[PDB]
């Protein structure tokens, strides 16, 4: 009954949320304990681990805040299939391979996906990948898998890259599949998801009341007449709205697909699919930039502060 | 067993394991030892996947070569220097003749489709997907 | 061997060196395989091939002048190390004699390149740090009329590799005449980890 | 923040019960409550997938989407210490299911109620008279294909027990007897004799689906007469100009029951409690997943 | 009638330092603590080549000088060790019974 | 490549001669980053 | 010097040896088998070694730029993983067989 | 336009406030070269 007191005194304390500040010039111990957050990294010493508290269970606590650590999904890829000059924050799209026991993976950035679709944006695609044939056999039968319009249920978005070690023959990437996208380096710095500007469109800008707490990034494969395209939507609504909103936005191209060809078949009838990619702050995100290569540059959409959270593929019609 | 009009040559490769030497001069490179760092990466309910980080930076101190490597002795010959012509019905499987009868007969009379289980490097394959040493691949 | 590389490279000199590659590949490829053919000039044969190895290497490092590693028993600089397997280490110990030393003097701890104040100022402002700012300021501010010599610049190249206590590490020390190279095998370090050497 | 749901047994187990349980030390099961101790009658799918009543996919799926789920961790002789899945954290599950569908990394897992027979997913406890039924956990594309292929097998078995002049029993079996995903070509255990008058699994879902697509064409006719020309070129016109006169009470009743049978079915083909994996390592048959 | 156990034996791991092995004569090391912040290194050599005054009339190579620079290259090693949460909870707790 | 700095540095007088097979090595490109100053390229450049 | 070729069915640019062997290998190619003729017939591989003597001597030791074969398998494959293989093939260097 | 180095300098506090019509100036481009840091990104960058 007193052992329970000493135990419940340790299991009691929630983090002190409010605090009576007196003067901002004071910077006393209470406000430092409010602003201090423990790191996921320290040097391998006894004092550094025992002060950073790396061995704490569940979270990192020196010796439940709305903060959870992320989860990494590491893939091993053919090093020719992934141009290593790409930045940290680019959304990768792992193709579910038809090989039964293959331990090698086939990820795609959307730039590498563009030369897969078609076979400035095209200039940076062909400068980043001089070879449209070593990716045309990663998918073994692209013409069949698109001509029966089942390409959307084979591509699993795995969120953005965070760290990529450049090995020579078989490349190892570390992505973030779910949660808060943040770097793991010895100086920690911010990671920003970069999507190409010509591919990225907006949805509040296309429509031109309330402000939400977060906006959700959407990816959208769609089967047109001239091949598939990977547009990237950003929306601040909910999903069940966005299905009807993109049905309105594609209601031109739905009539165009029924018009320029008549679907005598039955597997052609789907018109793309959309999958949520996660939430970011709806206020100051997607500040544009340009991704500078050795000789050229494409304009890029640099979404800061991503919470990666993949959803599944829902058809559009 | 009569000769055709042509006369092929046969190319192989023969893996020879050695036990190499390595020399390098005194103070060939100058390196910087970074401080090791510990970082947890996946923290599920039952176990927490740790990861240690370490980084070094290596730079030269001379211009020309300062390290060398020679194969001292043969340990053994890891391949059999034999006769294993690699199957062109497997490296170009999309090629097919006129009829299906004649194609099937030709695939019957030769060693066609003999190992269709592995068609890649099996190190890339996972754990658990002609019982002699390593066949040197002949080519015509 | 500079005896062919003096008149400049051409088609002819490059062809000559390709043919001499082919000759050295067909004659002196495995220097321990055809070592065991002859037995009389045999310690001298391995001795000659290893002296050829330390003669075909280029020891012109800029850290040549500073004494980092010496033999414990005599003040002789090491001048290179040999990395071999276990069986070749045992064979070379028998063939080059058991007269190897057991230890060499070396640095106890590493040197320290901590970014001091002025280099921190340059790193903060531009992000370009110069090694040993004290020597740059001592050259082109304090009397730049002083011309540089090797004897003047021996503390400039040797930053902190000279102010370390010498403690002996254990290594077999064979002599190819005037050098004292050091053979060693790390297969011991790689065998317990079930890892390919 | 602790998660140990230690369910206590009244009468302690034998050895062979522990021998069956230690081969299912990584599967998940639905609880009844999220409380610190429980009894055995709240565990996985006993009360709804019992052997004494006719079972249906609908109420099993509703109960499975209803309550919390829980991977099990330890099996003592008289207690089963386990942990429940909250959406905040991520867990380590194992594919120890008797129809062994090979998982993959970064795949999405569907917690399905068992279709492949009760005896494949059970731990028949005798010391206590309970049947711990474990729910089927298998990847979502395989879940979709196995639902389509159990459903069409149900409809096609029902029409050939309706009349043998409809179809051939090998023809339905040489297509729907196998599920294919990434080359892993499985074979499905099919109950070739389900028995008439229902009394079997997947009748209530099949009855719902067949009533839905029966009421579908006049529903489409009513909802195109309510409102254009593109919508009147994709279907054939014999499904367009069919009736145009039904009694309004029966029309409204048919449309309402079609709407309920559509919304339940469409909520059902979304597989409910869906889990999303990160790094499935089949050297130890471990998948790392979270509640999605 | 007993079954006897005679011994549990566990190996002692050897620790191998870089300053202890004989590969450290091959390279000179300096403890640069904040290395991952440094983007790139650069060494620079100015090599002046003295030449020989000859007799005959040749096209004379004048005072030559070689400026060669060499870069450093990073090397990033990382392995994974695992620790069960049970051991960590036992670690950050306090015991009272033997 | 000739992306070399080429500024008048305080250069360190080191003992070891590196001139052995030097011009022949720079002729066939042992280095990616090197500069050949001949005659009146060999002035220390301006600030 | 008294002839051009020892054979005209593999030395010419459109000859049969350059038909069945000059196909450039991709690291994703689903046949993936090892070839010994592609170290001798691959055209851009046959012009890779024109970059100077010291450049290709550096490339002999830096990377396995030729056509390397895998080891310890039943039939030799094109090595893809290569995480712990060590091989120096001088048939990619000087293009001459014994 | 994003031309600034954005490094943590030792900045100097002046006597004269410069705050008038500032966001209005940066909205229309009185300054050719500038960088706006809002909230989170207003930290000093890393060395």
């Amino acid at each position: 009954r007193r052992r329970l007191q000493r135990r419940i005194a340790g299991l009691l304390p929630p983090p002190a949320r409010r605090l009576n500040i007196s003067r901002g010039s004071e910077f006393t111990r209470d406000v430092r304990g409010l602003v201090e957050e423990h790191a996921q990294a320290s040097s391998l010493s006894a004092a550094a681990v025992w002060r950073a508290g790396l061995l704490a269970p569940g979270e990192v606590a020196v010796a439940w805040s709305g903060w959870r650590p992320p989860v990494f999904g590491d893939f091993l890829i053919h090093a020719s299939s992934f141009n290593n000059a790409e930045a940290t924050g680019t959304p990768l799209f792992q193709f579910k391979q038809s090989d039964p026991f293959s331990g090698v993976d086939a990820v795609f950035t959307p730039l590498s996906l563009f030369i897969l679709m078609n076979h400035g944006l095209t200039r940076m695609a062909n400068l980043l990948y001089d070879s449209p044939a070593t990716l045309a056999d990663l998918v073994p039968d692209f013409g069949r898998l698109v001509a029966d319009r089942r390409f959307h249920n084979f591509i699993t978005p795995v969120g953005p890259l965070v760290e990529n070690i450049k090995s020579t023959y078989l490349n190892k990437i570390t992505t973030v599949v779910h949660g808060p996208v943040v770097s793991k380096a010895i100086p920690r710095s911010t990671v920003k998801v970069t999507v190409p500007q010509e591919a990225f469109v907006d949805l509040d800008a296309w429509l031109s009341q309330p402000c939400p707490a977060d906006a959700r990034l959407y990816v959208a494969l769609t089967y047109e007449e001239a091949g598939p395209r990977f547009t990237f939507f950003q929306s601040s609504r909910g999903h069940c709205q966005i299905m009807n909103i993109l049905r309105i936005y594609y209601s031109p191209s739905i009539m165009h697909r029924y018009a320029v060809v008549q679907p005598l078949h039955i597997e052609e009838l789907t018109f793309g699919a959309v999958a949520c990619l996660g939430t970011f702050s709806a206020t100051d995100g997607w500040r544009r930039s340009a991704f500078n290569y050795r000789g050229s540059s494409l304009p890029v959409v640099e979404i800061d502060s991503f919470y990666s959270n993949v959803s599944d593929w829902e058809v559009i019609l | 067993k009569i000769h055709p009009g042509v006369a092929m040559t046969v190319v192989r490769t023969d893996e020879i394991l050695s036990e190499n030497i390595l020399f390098s001069s005194r103070a060939s490179t100058s390196m910087f030892i970074g401080t090791p760092n510990v970082s947890r990466r996946e923290a599920r309910v039952d176990a927490v996947t740790f990861e240690v980080h370490h980084e070094m930076a290596s730079i030269d101190t001379g211009l020309s070569y300062s390290s060398t490597m020679t194969p001292a002795r043969v340990a053994a010959i890891t391949t059999d220097m034999g006769i294993h012509t690699q199957d062109f019905f497997s490296v170009f499987p999309a090629e097919a003749f006129g009829n299906q009868q004649v194609n099937d007969y030709i695939k019957a009379k030769v060693g066609a489709q003999r190992n269709g289980t592995l068609l890649r490097d099996p190190r890339t394959y996972l754990a658990g997907m002609l019982c002699h040493g390593q066949q040197a691949t002949c080519e015509i | 061997d500079p005896t062919f590389t003096e008149r400049g490279f051409s088609k002819t000199v490059k062809s000559d060196l390709i043919a001499m590659f082919k000759r050295h590949l067909l004659e002196h490829s495995f220097f321990l395989d055809r070592a065991e053919n002859m037995g009389s000039g045999f310690s001298q044969y391995v001795r000659s091939r290893l002296s050829e190895m330390v003669a075909a290497v280029s020891g012109e490092s800029v850290l040549k002048g500073v004494s980092t590693y010496t033999t414990a028993k005599g003040g002789e600089p090491v001048g290179g190390v040999f990395i071999v397997t276990d069986n070749v280490l045992r064979q070379l110990l028998t063939f080059l004699g058991e007269e190897a030393d057991n230890q060499i003097m070396g640095p106890s701890s590493y040197a320290s390149f901590v970014v001091r104040g002025e280099n921190l100022v340059t790193a903060v402002s531009y992000g370009r740090v110069m090694r040993t700012f004290e020597h740059f300021m001592a050259r082109i501010v304090d009397s730049p009329e002083k011309a540089g010599s090797t004897k003047s610049d021996l503390p400039a190249v040797a930053a902190g590799v000279e102010d370390q206590p010498r403690v002996p590490i254990s290594a077999a020390v064979i002599k190819l005449g005037n050098h004292a190279v050091a053979v060693e095998s790390l297969q011991k370090m790689y065998n317990d980890t079930q890892s390919p050497y | 923040m602790d998660l140990k749901v230690v369910v206590s047994l009244s009468s302690r187990l034998y050895t062979d019960e522990i021998a069956k349980m230690q081969q299912r030390i990584g599967c998940i099961l639905p609880l009844a409550s999220t409380h610190g101790t429980q009894n055995v009658q709240g565990l996985g799918l006993g009360q709804v997938y019992s052997l004494e009543t006719v079972p249906d996919y609908v109420s099993m799926y509703n109960y499975l989407s209803d309550c919390t789920l829980a991977v099990l961790d330890e099996v003592s002789v008289d207690s089963l210490i386990l942990t429940k899945i909250v959406p905040g954290q991520t867990y380590a599950i194992k594919n120890k299911y008797q129809p062994f569908f090979q998982w993959h990394g970064t795949g999405s897992l569907s917690v399905m109620p068992p279709v492949f027979g009760r005896e494949h997913a059970t731990v028949k406890l005798e010391s206590n008279d309970v049947d711990i039924v474990f729910p089927m956990v298998l990847p979502t594309p395989i879940a979709e294909e196995v639902l389509q292929k159990i459903l069409l097998f149900n409809v096609y078995s029902r029409v050939v027990m309706q009349a043998p002049g409809n179809a051939d029993m090998l023809d339905v079996h040489m297509h729907l007897g196998s599920v294919s995903y990434l080359g892993h070509h499985y074979e499905l255990a099919l109950p070739e004799v389900p028995g008439p008058l229902g009394l079997a699994l997947l009748d209530n879902l099949s009855l719902y689906f067949c009533i839905m697509v029966t009421l579908l064409p006049r529903a489409s006719m009513r909802l195109v007469r309510g409102l254009n020309l593109f919508q009147e070129m994709v279907p054939d016109e014999i499904a367009r100009i069919d009736l145009d006169d039904l009694s309004v009470a029966d029309d409204l009743s048919r449309m309402r029951v079609m709407m309920t049978y559509l919304q339940s079915l469409a909520s059902l083909f979304n597989l409910g409690p869906r889990l999303a994996t990160a790094a499935y390592s089949q050297e130890t048959l471990t998948a790392t997943c979270w509640l999605r | 009638k007993f079954e006897v156990l005679l011994g549990v034996y566990t190996n002692a791991i050897q620790y191998v330092r870089f300053l202890e092995t004989a590969l450290a004569v091959s390279c000179v090391n300096t403890e640069f603590k904040d290395l991952s912040r440094m983007t790139d290194g650069k060494i620079q050599f100015r090599i002046s080549v003295p030449t020989i005054a000859h007799g005959d009339g040749r096209r004379p190579s004048k005072q030559r000088t070689f400026i060669v620079v060499k870069n450093c290259h990073k090397h990033h090693i990382s392995t994974e060790m695992e620790l069960s949460m049970l051991d960590l909870e036992i670690l950050h707790s306090i015991p009272e019974t033997p | 490549n000739e992306g070399v700095e080429n500024r008048p540095f305080p250069y360190l007088t080191v003992d070891a001669d590196l001139l052995s097979n030097l011009r022949q090595s720079a002729a066939e490109g042992l280095f990616h980053s090197f500069d050949l100053l001949v005659g009146k390229d060999a002035r220390e450049a301006g600030i | 010097e008294y002839r051009s070729t020892v054979n005209p069915w593999a030395s010419q640019l459109g000859s049969l040896g350059d038909i069945m062997y000059n196909s450039s290998y991709r690291q994703t190619a689903v046949p993936g088998l090892y070839s010994p003729c592609r170290a001798f017939f691959n055209k851009e591989e046959l012009l890779r070694n024109n970059r100077g003597l010291y450049n290709m001597v550096n490339e002999y030791s830096q990377r396995l730029g030729g056509h390397p074969a895998t080891s310890n398998t039943e039939v030799q494959f094109v090595v893809i993983a290569g995480t712990d293989v060590f091989l120096e093939q001088p048939c990619s260097f000087l293009q001459e067989a014994f």
